């Protein structure tokens, strides 16, 4: 009932300010022929009314996909998003939000032999989106349990602390590639948000509704 | 709690000339915001040890379940190259450049306020 | 000294948002020395136009703009303009910007 | 290795669940308070040009 | 100024967590189903059985195990091979 | 100055920030150095009649 | 001690200024210290993995060896690749040892 | 005797002489809610109007818009009520959100009740305390009861004129009823003379009666092309319907 | 003179005697608000694609018990054990 007492120009702040106007910047509105002004306004307020919120949902997908993706690395932790129920249920999550925003532009009726070709091709972005998500976090992170396993085989094998040139070179090969999987933590949430404008964007097109009188001059 | 204008414009008009000065410093600080002084310590909240045994209450039952996992050896030396990790960013990212440059990814932060200036809002 | 609570409490209230906006000023003191601002910023998330400053950036509105900050602190003046409103109606005579051709 | 899980319902419900706090947390506390120490600021640097002209006007102390 | 008053509160979660671990959790016990390597069987057969007959060896699996698959319980020895 | 106020702010006490100063990220100006000098004299209300 | 504010100020004197690449002098050795820290990473792992092995070294490897064996053992239950086999010469060995 | 049991207990418990003394704590919630289901009942409204006057004067600003439309429903004016509600309305201006006061000034304007301290400071509330987009959210039939209600009372204030007259365009017309629409664009014209003032959104409200004029009579015509030649010159140029291509 | 009365909750200075409590926002204040202003006007896309995966993904946890159910059957009515004897 009290909410709590935020300080202005925080970090987390400041960071999700420019991560929510990163995602909005994606779909920009498309400027009218008029001059913007207060006969234009409500024009403008109802061409918002009918965008999709694209700028919130990318950036919820960005931040819980993102947070699931660097949970992996982690100790003692995996990411979530390498089960392919979560990674997929995203991916498919991003798709029929699509759909349903493109079947809403008419009054929810679905839309010669071309169109199954069409259909096809945009129903694997359903399975693409999640898929992409999750094989990225499934094989950088078997890969990691493999050479760590062949990088334990040396020390198991040989010596503790004894013929440290084998060990050392496996040991930069398993630590560069911890490396890459933070880079590629932060790359597929982005990736999946990129797409995800991309595809909630195709349907994000209404008309101007506009002055349909005008005193010219 | 009114306003410290008309606290100051109050208390500025009902003092004596020969008083006026030496009331000044009294009735600037009469007006002056409150900064809260810096209280006890009181450390770890109630809930900064839930956020901690919870963590530790996960870590634990984490690598209970890593230990038993068939390739238990395998799971608790990801750990140790994942904490690797966790060490070698705290070495190298540099905070005060990461600071100001989430600082000026808001438009809030990247600029100074602007309005106001100063000889529209006289009062002579 | 007629209208100086009013001058000098625009004054005092921005120089201590300036001093301490994006430092350390509480959100709880910004909404207690503007209340009528964070008032019309909630409108606009609770009216699912919190882009609206991005969308007349994205549409090149720049004098949209100017005008919806303008309309966003023009309650700055209304401790003025009610007060040379009472101010007119006991002499007798009408406000003059509240009228058409006035 | 384990590649399906146990129900994927189970684990699409997790996703929707997370994604949907996301939502809410983004929407009713996080947004709240981006756009209040936002606005601030853009509405004060939008307006300072035309606050301080309309200021300019009013008082009438020159 | 004003640094002393945001030390006051001290940490804090994010504003709706409990309805977020409140959920995961009702996810991961209202399944609908056993609890993953358990059977559900009567009455009859739950109040016969000594409860190290109850368990199976699949879920005790070691802690440290020195061959990979030792197992900490061993269960019922009458095996219907 | 505006380094000089983010050093005291709370975010120069954490942890990571600890050791930390603002001013080298960006250093005050000529002026702004020079007139945080003479805000500190007109802090004084006597001093600040007596000048104008 | 206070069990918050001691420690507080214990990690950030070992974080801060307590280095070891002053303290041990070793720019001698080394370049930079960005490939100090390079090597304190791959030797963090180094060593974590020979403590993680050491700590409980008489194990059957999960892990593929390469036909390589520990030490003396080369036949027991340590070396077996087969490892319900293992399972039973382990439960003998238990017994000796 | 359990019909004559129940049937006993039916008519001397559940009465609605004991529905309104449940009723007596919080009146504005029990006021709004069961008038929006057909509860009119103008000698339970009596009762109501009389509990809540000792709490008016520190109601809530949603309290006070569950008063008034609960009273505009139950059509029952109670004018000691009514000064102590927009005493609320002129002591708490600031706080009302104009899709509160768009509908206590459409209670106002059914039973014609204003006073000039009250008509400023909802004018002064829908202008400067309140989101200048907030016309556009209002729906133009409610803005075109509070044009009325200024030129009915003769309030001519030309900051709240350019604000309500933001809400009226294509958009906010195109969401009424033909019926509707025929309603609120001759009660908008007839507000916009009545003051002189023909803004650049008036082009809208004209606009929607010269596409379809065949529900419009001849004086009515005659009533809306009067202010199609006054806003013209007003506005410094000629009308012309835009057809889209 | 212009007195405070006009200044009233509209403009004030900074606090002097305590720091005040955060105004919450509406959506803060009550989630019925937030549901029927903003969750369901604008994210009911997103709501309804959460609902559509959470069915799909019902209808491939039914196909997989139901291909579960018909190899079991097929052990059963065929005089084989249905699974590889537990291992242990
Ligand atoms: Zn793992």
């Amino acid at each position: 009932s009290s909410v709590r007492d935020v300080k202005t120009g925080s970090l987390p702040t400041n960071f999700l300010t420019g991560v929510y106007r990163f995602w909005r910047s994606q779909n920009p509105a498309e400027k009218p022929h008029d001059p913007v002004n207060d006969r234009l306004l409500p024009a403008v307020v109802d061409a918002s009314d009918k965008r999709a919120s694209i700028g919130t949902w990318a950036t919820t997908f960005f931040c819980t996909i993102i947070s699931c993706n660097l949970l992996g690395l982690m100790p003692f932790n995996e990411a979530p998003t390498s089960g392919l129920g979560f990674a997929t249920g995203l991916g498919v999550s991003v798709w029929a939000t699509a759909t349903i925003l493109g079947l809403s532009k008419t009054g929810f009726k679905f839309p010669f032999i071309f169109v199954p070709l069409e259909t096809i091709s945009y129903t694997f972005r359903a399975v693409s989106l999640g898929v992409r998500l999750w094989v990225n976090m499934l094989a950088g992170h078997t890969l990691l349990h493999i050479l760590t396993g062949m990088a334990l085989a040396l020390p198991f094998s040989l010596g503790f602390f004894s013929m440290v040139p084998a060990t050392f070179g496996v040991c930069c090969l398993l630590s560069a590639l911890v490396g890459l999987e933070y880079l590629v933590a932060v790359l597929q949430s982005g990736v999946f948000s990129i797409l995800s404008t991309v595809y909630v964007g195709e349907f994000n097109h209404d008309k101007f509704i506009g002055p349909a009188a005008k005193i010219v001059k | 709690e009114g306003n410290s204008v008309a606290g100051i414009i109050k208390s500025v008009n009902e003092t004596s000339g020969a008083n006026l000065l030496s009331s000044l410093k009294t009735i600037k600080a009469q007006a002056a915001p409150i900064y809260p002084a810096a209280a006890s310590s009181t450390g770890y909240s109630t809930q900064a040890k839930i956020a901690l045994f919870g963590a530790l209450s996960w870590i634990l039952y984490r690598a209970d379940g890593q230990s038993k996992a068939h390739e238990w050896i395998v799971d608790l030396n990801l750990n140790v190259l994942q904490a690797a990790w966790l060490i070698s960013f705290s070495s190298l990212i540099p905070f005060r450049a990461v600071y100001f440059a989430f600082r000026g990814m808001a438009p809030a932060t990247a600029s100074t306020l602007n309005g106001l200036k100063t000889f529209s809002s006289i009062s002579l | 000294e007629e209208e100086e609570l009013w001058l000098l409490t625009l004054t005092q209230q921005f120089k201590h948002i300036q001093k301490h906006f994006g430092i350390d000023l509480p959100h709880s003191v910004v909404a207690h020395m503007d209340p009528l601002l964070i008032k019309k910023i909630d409108w606009e998330t609770t009216n699912a136009l919190e882009d609206f400053d991005i969308t007349l950036d994205d549409m090149g509105a720049e004098d949209a703009k100017e005008q919806w900050g303008a309309e966003n602190l023009s309650h700055h003046f209304l401790p003025l303009i009610r007060y040379r409103r009472d101010l007119a109606r006991k002499n007798g005579d009408r406000y003059g910007p509240d009228l058409v051709n006035g | 290795m384990k590649l399906l899980p146990e129900s994927l319902q189970q684990e699409a419900a997790t996703a929707a669940v997370v994604a949907s706090w996301v939502l809410w947390h983004l929407d009713t506390q996080l947004l709240p308070t981006i756009m209040r120490e936002h606005k601030l600021h853009a509405c004060w640097a939008a307006a300072a040009k035309r606050y301080n002209e309309k200021l300019f006007k009013l008082n009438p102390s020159y | 100024s004003y640094s002393a008053y945001f030390a006051k509160a001290g940490f804090q979660f994010p504003a709706g967590l409990s309805a977020l671990v409140a959920g995961i959790v009702a996810l991961n016990v209202c399944t609908g189903r056993p609890t993953k390597g358990t059977k559900e069987i009567s009455n009859a057969e739950y109040n016969a059985t000594p409860i190290g007959y109850l368990q199976s060896p699949d879920q005790h699996p070691t802690a440290f195990p020195k061959v990979p698959g030792m197992k900490d319980v061993h269960g019922s020895p009458h095996h219907h091979h | 100055t505006f380094a000089q106020r983010l050093n005291s702010s709370p975010a120069f006490s954490s942890f990571l920030l600890k050791r930390e100063k603002a001013e080298s990220e960006v250093p005050p100006s000529e002026l702004e150095l020079e007139a945080a000098q003479k805000a500190a004299e007109l802090e004084d209300p006597e001093v600040a009649l007596r000048t104008l | 001690m206070a069990v918050t504010s001691f420690l507080g100020k214990a990690f950030e004197k070992y974080f801060y200024d307590f280095s070891a690449y002053e303290q041990f002098g070793l720019n001698r050795f080394l370049s930079s210290k960005g490939q100090y820290v390079a090597l304190r990473h791959v030797g963090f792992v180094m060593v974590g993995v020979n403590v993680l092995l050491a700590a409980n070294f008489p194990f059957n490897p999960p892990f593929p060896t390469i036909g390589m064996c520990p030490a003396g053992w080369e036949g027991t239950w340590v070396c077996q690749a087969d490892k319900a086999k293992a399972l039973e010469m382990y439960k003998e060995w238990k017994k000796s040892n | 005797p359990s019909q004559n049991l129940v049937s006993t207990f039916a008519n001397k418990v559940i009465v609605e002489e004991n529905l309104v003394n449940v009723a007596e704590i919080d009146v504005p919630f029990w006021s709004y809610w069961l008038s929006s289901a057909g509860f009119t009942s103008k000698d339970a409204f009596v009762k109501f109007a009389e509990a809540v006057k000792p709490k008016v004067a520190a109601l809530s600003t949603s309290d006070i818009t569950n008063l008034t439309v609960a009273f505009k429903r139950a059509n029952y004016y109670d004018k000691d009520l009514f000064t102590g509600i927009e005493a609320n309305v002129s002591a708490n201006f600031t706080k009302f959100e104009t899709e509160q006061l768009l509908q206590i000034v459409a209670t106002f304007d059914a039973f014609n009740h204003s006073s000039v301290a009250f008509l400023d400071d909802v004018a002064d509330s829908i202008t400067y305390c309140n989101h200048y987009l907030a016309p556009v959210r209002a729906g133009a039939d409610e803005l075109a009861t509070l044009l009325t209600y200024y030129a009915k009372n003769g309030h001519e204030r030309a900051d709240l004129l350019a604000t309500v007259a933001r809400g009226f365009s294509e958009v906010s017309l195109g969401k009424l009823s033909a019926a509707q629409r025929k309603d609120t664009v001759l009660s908008a014209l007839k507000a916009f003379q009545t003051f002189g003032f023909y803004p650049e959104s008036i082009e809208a409200v004209i606009g929607a009666a010269l596409v379809s004029p065949a529900e419009y009579s001849a004086e009515e015509l005659k009533e809306v092309e009067a202010v199609k030649v006054a806003a013209e010159n007003a506005l410094g140029g000629e009308f012309v319907l835009i057809q889209e291509g | 003179v212009l007195g405070e009365v006009y200044l009233k909750d509209i403009l004030r200075t900074p606090p002097t005697g305590a720091i005040p409590a955060n105004v919450p926002h509406p959506f803060q204040t009550s989630f019925y608000t937030y549901a029927t202003k903003k969750l369901i006007p604008r994210h009911w896309y997103l709501l309804g694609g959460f609902t559509f995966t959470i069915t799909l993904y019902g209808i491939l946890d039914g196909l997989r018990d139901s291909g579960k159910k018909k190899a079991y059957d097929e052990a059963i009515h065929a005089g084989k054990t249905p699974y590889t004897a537990g291992g242990h």
